[PDB]
């Protein structure tokens, strides 16, 4: 779409992307350390739940 | 008998700001700033740690 547009304001008539509508959601991303977790015996799953 | 340990510690003298005035997009660190005139101007900080 990014690169549609490009080619896209350069034919007969106007246009806009869509790629930027699509935006702007804020995370808090906990992204589980397997290895870590593994040492203190917890799977993926149990430090989920916390 | 339980017991609850509340810690209080100093730390290194920073550039202080609320919690509520950091805006985080995790790339780039932004408060909005109240120009001399009332110009809402954005700035990039570079955040240290948080807490309280």
């Amino acid at each position: 779409a990014e690169q549609i547009e490009e080619v896209a304001r350069t034919v007969p008539g106007v246009a806009s992307a869509l790629a930027f509508r699509l935006e702007g959601g804020r995370y808090i991303n906990v992204e589980i350390n397997r290895e870590k977790a593994a040492r203190y015996g917890m799977t993926v799953a149990d430090v989920q739940l916390f | 008998m339980n017991a609850w340990l509340q810690l209080n510690t100093a730390s290194e003298p920073m550039l202080l700001i609320p919690s509520q005035a950091l805006i985080d997009t995790g790339s780039e660190q932004r408060v909005i700033t109240v120009d001399a005139d009332g110009r809402f101007v954005p700035k990039r900080v570079a955040v240290f740690q948080a807490s309280q």
